[PDB]
């Protein structure tokens, strides 16, 4: 039995946003 | 199958609390199982050893195994894997069966987390089946036993959080060895220095006081470092013989000289370690707790801090004091832990005194530069804050300095996003977990206290507020003298410069700028001075009183509204 | 040590330590230890975790199974010590920080590198050490390699002229073609001493690895391109150009080897022009920041870039950081400034003057709105001096025109 | 049931404590370093020299010691038995006691007496004032003079690093709170969990405000649960909280008298 | 992948329009493929079902599959994704190949949105590759299938807008399973209650009227709740039989009694479900979605003039939608109630909502104003977004003068942006009610016909009206009736509104508690409790 290298899923990240103000 | 009768209880010290629990939880249901048989009580306790790495978990589990005397089956997680997916379960099924067949028996799963990680992320089929085989093997212990010759499985790991919850639930008994205290470290040092030749001045109690945050492994390096210092005199003599034989920097020659002979080995005289070498050894040894994340001790002393006597008294009575005399202060109800929020106008010395406190307390120092802990991944931003206090407790006493803290705990308005709020909440809980007798001294600095959350300033949190403000006219004289003294006019001229009405709003930074302006004015005068006296490099630049005269004219205070920073 | 079988990889590491104990006294060198001993907390793979655990057991078997008088020392080298598993990093009793060499060390390195070479007698190694700040021992090797190739420049033109005159498309393509047909036609190379001028040329050709990312090209502007601004030139020459060229002279009077200058004034008056002259006339490293170009959309990456920015300026001191249109990067911290931009202002506050020391980094800022910069930045220590670059006078326009 | 299993397990170990001291005493009498280390060395001596551990039985005094050593699983996450704090630990605040005995303490004791005159329960009280003045103290006195269950869970302690689990934690909070009725839920420093239900809230803090609002509507009449919230800035708390029927009546706990401070000092 | 002949067409109802399209788009190119074969044109139709969750998407695709009889391959989108990145495409490539190999066949991609999401925002390589694999597998169906047989792909999703436009284009037929109407919910209720024994009082039309916003899944719980109530009588009888056989708490004994017999079985009498249990079942079931108010006209005292206006413009055109529509009376979008605050504007709007059996949403003033440019207008649009989905629904804007001020020159750009949003939404079964005490400050474009052009004035009671309200309030909480006349006729209630009378009753109730407390230190609401309640209640 030989263990092969297997690729997997990726992590999730965070994203900053900018919000306008009518005042 | 046999105990490792080569390490004894005497060789492991400082674990008195841990050895007390292990007496009624591991030794008893392995040698006095008849009493349980008379009592009629199965022992399903899965004993788990956890704590900081280097606390003496592996050595203790082998010293206990050699002392109990019952059959012992050492198990190493990497050695379980043999080369086939089905063979890994064969090795585990050959352990819990053998222990049952040879009951009573002790199983030591060293580095259990290497084959008992979280199953949620265990994508590989083989990895997820070893955990199932291990956990099923513990149930077979409860079933296939006479309820008298119990079999106890002992697991040690430095990462208790990495264990599969399907497994950690099966380990009811959890022993937190933790880090040894001052009393415990003295016992370890005496135990470690038992086969060595020692002097008479060695105060092991004094050595234990000035080694906070050290573990058993770290204290072994201190002894090992001191041994090398004891052999330093035996190397210079060896070097001197090589020099006398042979008529490139000096350290390189030493390697070349000792590389030459390589066969003419000379006797090392058997000297003993002094107390001065132990003090040298402690400095050279960095404890495993301080390896990562700890800032270098600042070079600022109290000689670099001018005036600020009110701030100095509060800092020398709430942080520096309790660190030096933890017993003198605790007699008057001064707990050895504080949270201080320095605030005031910019340029007045909030960071300066915090760097002086970190240097004058001789304690461990961790500095966070604003929003340095924020990370773009999920959870890793909050784990950094929790890990930040996970090392501050382990290295107590420790000083946490949050510089410009208004960026790390902003007011929780509508425009905050669900990423920094999750960090403010995490930081609030960790400050609550800082015990009164924990030893963590949190210092915060910010020049806009109106933008920092008011929830951080409650008691238990940073409830102590020290105001660092603009100096007075008499105060600037101490600061100007301090600045000029640390860079080399005398001191009588400094009073005239600092008392001048043009420095009315000068802060600490502004006084430093005033000295730099005078220094630049000196060099401009020197450049013209050496052009009229020459048309040889012997010109002497000296800061004169006239340089201060034109420096006062071209320097204005950096603070616009002094009263803008007195509102919170 | 990595094997294809499901247990071969761990067995190879077990074999390494068992062999060393059997061969005591032995020295083990685990080069690039962070490649196999990374944090298994983030290295979510069972084989990787079991490789790290096998090293811990291996490093403990050495401490116990070695007989007295025959010791085994485990050496390990890594340029990313933060990737190591703390349970493994603690197993090294000694950690030695081999930082970037200093002026004294670089002179010694050059002598060791230029040891088997036919040097000239005009070589001033103590001058070369002072003219290569921010170089490491590997970078100084390339300077010597570049200098050696320069010595053979006269030996290649002669060789090319030998082939070019042996038989009658640009010129460089002809050279390759001539040498393509000159295979096995070996011509002797007369070895010559490496002149001191070749070393100065070699230093310019070699860019140190610390300057291979994020460092802007030196502007072509000189003081002959700048008209008027006599007062601004004096303050920039005394505050930046002075201490960069003669650090010893300014240290004597008590001037910290770091400056912070904020150039402000009406638009079009030469704030970027004089900052490009200082960056060029000071003969120092230059990093140019064009407004809010450090901002990133991910959380914490905007402040990471700022912290990483000073991690490069400090390691290559003296360095000049020019923040053009600085008001977009350090706005005043108000309650309406949001958190993404307020966390960058505070990061720049700690980097310019905090616990850390940034001696050797000179910061220049240019802005049309000095009053819109945070008041904490505009203090001595971060941007200590403000220079007003206003409209030219009647006699200044003559010099400018 | 799991906690009582630990109590039995704890009592069994205490029951065998006497069989180890007797074993230690025999080793000491045979042989004329810290104390725990000697115990291992003493027991290492005999080993094969097995001495019959006498078969003793568990007494009641050992069970009482076992109970103290065992912390129930419900106390892990804020659920606590009736507090030992009475009104004798609360100094002055007579006005607050009268308000609490007519809106909270009363309806807990007589849920039928109040419903006869058309006074629906679960009126909702928001204790507020400066920190350190006895907001948690008086909430513990209410829990004890009402003879009901008491949970002290603070707003920041319930937060978890995942989507939805912070608001889902609140619903499980009232599920067990319901199973132990009558119960008093005390939200300490509630201003961090419900600041204001504005438009700029994101669907992560909104999911907790909305969940908490629905649970407060479900409270009291059906189950006997009286939820108490505490905050020191009655201007940072959500306006959806301070409406009639959920959390109306506001009682200020603060300004201790001179005699109350004497006991604390 | 054989078709399960388990769920039948009879078990799926209310989809008459949907079942008509599925006959010529799914049934025909799966069983009558020979006609396409003679013409020689393959019929590849990807049918997409979308709508609110619980509308009967999964059930319909299984009832159709069991009736057609052709091979059926149920596919769930999450189970397609495997541990390896390449294995996810392996699962999909093993489906579209199998359908081609087993043509004619039916493919059901349940929860398609779980994997066919927008590959734009799905920047991860695997996420963006599942969509590509799905689209290629559909082309192979159009290419490699024989002319004789067709393969139909059926996709179900509750968020059709999250689908990749490269994928939603491949589903030509889109059926939006909206929510059933009163006529449709009656059909569903009859279908569910088809194998059960029922009484004669069961009015399925009445059940459909008082279950607004329910979906097929919610109505199954209502049937399930009523069935359990129908067996309550069958459990007490079962307990009595066990008790009579055997001469520890009572519930424990019941389990022990039933453990005794086991194999010994006694007959359960066959009773039937009544209509009262169905009404009880609906109350016990809370729909996933607001709720009809509990206020009736018995809670509303006097206001007969206001009631007649309200019963002729809103309440009428709900009970008999055909009687009013016969004479050309369109249901006005709403009523603009106005008068002094505290007079029963919100109370009557809750009474209208309850006698209309429709959903009720209340706004207590300027709750929608936001400091941002878009979220303030989105709150108004979201208000009508749920109101349509739960039709019939009554939207009540209380103190509407703060949300729609007059668009004068001095208005700026924040309230004008809200008036315009509200005007368009009112133009777009939703009955909007507005309340304001300053009609001179509300925009005139709102009070036009078609918008809230009907104004009903609800004002302060004089003296006789407060007697009815005070009697109404006291009656619904349990002094007699002679004392209530004295309280309401007292000169201290000169300016009392409806809320003040409600506040007066609460003050009297509190005065009762003070009397009980002193009684137990040394309950009927007495006149002396009203005496101190009059002093401590102000008109405000
Ligand atoms: N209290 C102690 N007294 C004497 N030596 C100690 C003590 N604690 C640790 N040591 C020494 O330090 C080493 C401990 O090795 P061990 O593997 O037990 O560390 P650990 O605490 O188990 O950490 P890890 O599990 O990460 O390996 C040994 O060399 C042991 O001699
Ligand atoms: N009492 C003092 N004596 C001497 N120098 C001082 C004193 N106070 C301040 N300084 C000088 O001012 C500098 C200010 O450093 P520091 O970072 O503490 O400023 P600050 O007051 O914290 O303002 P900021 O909010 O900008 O950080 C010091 O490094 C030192 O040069
Ligand atoms: N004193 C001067 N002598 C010569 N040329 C000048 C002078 N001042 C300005 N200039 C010319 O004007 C150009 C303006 O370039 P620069 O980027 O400096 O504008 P600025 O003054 O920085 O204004 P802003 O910062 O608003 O862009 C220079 O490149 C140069 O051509
Ligand atoms: N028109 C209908 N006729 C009969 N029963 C229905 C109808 N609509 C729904 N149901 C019942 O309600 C349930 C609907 O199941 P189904 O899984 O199809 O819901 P759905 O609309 O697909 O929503 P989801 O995507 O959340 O599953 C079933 O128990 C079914 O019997
Ligand atoms: N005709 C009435 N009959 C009974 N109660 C009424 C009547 N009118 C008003 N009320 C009472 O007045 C209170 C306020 O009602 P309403 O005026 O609709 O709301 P708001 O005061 O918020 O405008 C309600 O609780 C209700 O019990
Ligand atoms: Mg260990
Ligand atoms: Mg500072
Ligand atoms: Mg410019
Ligand atoms: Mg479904």
């Amino acid at each position: 039995v030989v263990v092969v290298v297997v690729v997997v899923v990726v992590v999730v990240v965070v994203v900053v946003v900018v919000v306008v103000v009518v005042v | 199958r046999t105990p490792p009768t080569k390490v004894s209880i005497l060789d492991i010290a400082g674990v008195d609390d841990t050895l007390q629990r292990l007496l009624k939880e591991v030794w008893f249901p392995l040698r006095g199982g008849e009493a349980c048989e008379k009592m009629g009580y199965r022992y399903d306790n899965g004993v788990l050893l956890h704590g900081p790495s280097g606390c003496g978990k592996t050595t203790l589990a082998h010293a206990i195994a050699g002392s109990i005397g019952v059959a012992f089956i050492p198990v190493s997680a990497p050695s379980v894997i043999g080369g086939t997916s089905g063979e890994s379960e064969k090795n585990i099924r050959d352990v819990f069966d053998e222990a049952i067949r040879l009951a009573p028996c002790l199983i030591f799963l060293d580095q259990i987390d290497a084959i008992a990680g979280r199953r949620e992320s265990a994508n590989k089929g083989m990895e997820s089946r070893i955990v199932a085989e291990i956990m099923n093997g513990m149930d077979r212990i409860r079933q296939n036993t006479p309820l008298g010759k119990n079999v106890v499985v002992l697991a040690a790991t430095n990462r208790p959080e990495f264990l599969d919850p399907a497994i950690r639930r099966r380990f009811s008994v959890e022993i937190d060895m933790g880090m040894p205290s001052e009393r415990a470290r003295e016992q370890i040092l005496r135990s470690l220095t038992r086969d060595l030749s020692l002097a008479d001045d060695i105060n092991f109690k004094e050595l234990a006081k000035m080694t906070p945050g050290y573990v058993g492994s770290d204290l072994q390096y201190v002894v090992k470092a001191a041994v090398s210092e004891s052999f330093q005199a035996n190397i210079d003599s060896l070097l001197a013989q090589a020099r006398a034989k042979h008529p490139v920097s000096q350290p390189q020659r030493d390697w070349l000289l000792l590389e030459a002979h390589r066969d003419e080995e000379v006797s090392w005289p058997s000297t003993k370690i002094t107390m001065e070498q132990f003090r040298k050894a402690v400095s050279l040894v960095q404890p495993a707790s301080k390896r990562e994340g700890f800032s270098t001790i600042p070079d600022t002393t109290w000689s670099h801090v001018g005036a600020l006597e009110d701030v100095r008294k509060k800092l020398e009575m709430s942080i520096i004091g309790p660190i030096k005399n933890p017993e003198l202060f605790t007699r008057v109800g001064i707990k050895p832990a504080a949270g201080i929020l320095l605030w005031g106008p910019p340029g007045c010395g909030k960071t300066l005194v915090a760097k002086a406190v970190a240097n004058e307390s001789k304690a461990n120092f961790i500095s966070i530069k604003g929003p340095e802990l924020l990370n773009k991944y999920v959870g890793e931003s909050e784990r950094a804050v929790r890990q930040l206090f996970s090392r501050a407790k382990s290295s107590a006493p420790c000083i946490l300095f949050f510089d410009q803290m208004d960026a790390l705990v902003p007011r929780r308005d509508d425009s905050l996003s669900d990423a920094s709020a999750r960090v403010v909440n995490t930081l609030l809980t960790e400050l609550d977990g800082v015990g009164d007798r924990s030893g963590i001294y949190v210092i915060g600095a910010t020049n806009r206290p109106d933008m920092i959350d008011e929830a951080i300033r409650r008691p238990g949190r940073l409830g102590t507020s020290i105001y660092v403000g603009l100096p007075s006219a008499e105060d600037r004289v101490k600061i100007l003298k301090t600045l000029y003294r640390n860079t080399v006019t005398t001191d009588a001229d400094l009073e005239k410069v600092a008392l001048d009405l043009r420095c009315t709003g000068f802060s600490g930074a502004d006084l430093g700028n005033l000295m730099q302006a005078a220094a630049q004015a000196c060099l401009e005068r020197v450049y013209t001075q050496r052009q009229q006296k020459r048309k040889e490099e012997e010109i002497e630049p000296v800061i004169t009183m006239e340089d201060w005269e034109k420096a006062l004219n071209e320097v204005k205070p950096s603070v616009k509204d002094p009263e803008k920073y007195m509102h919170s």
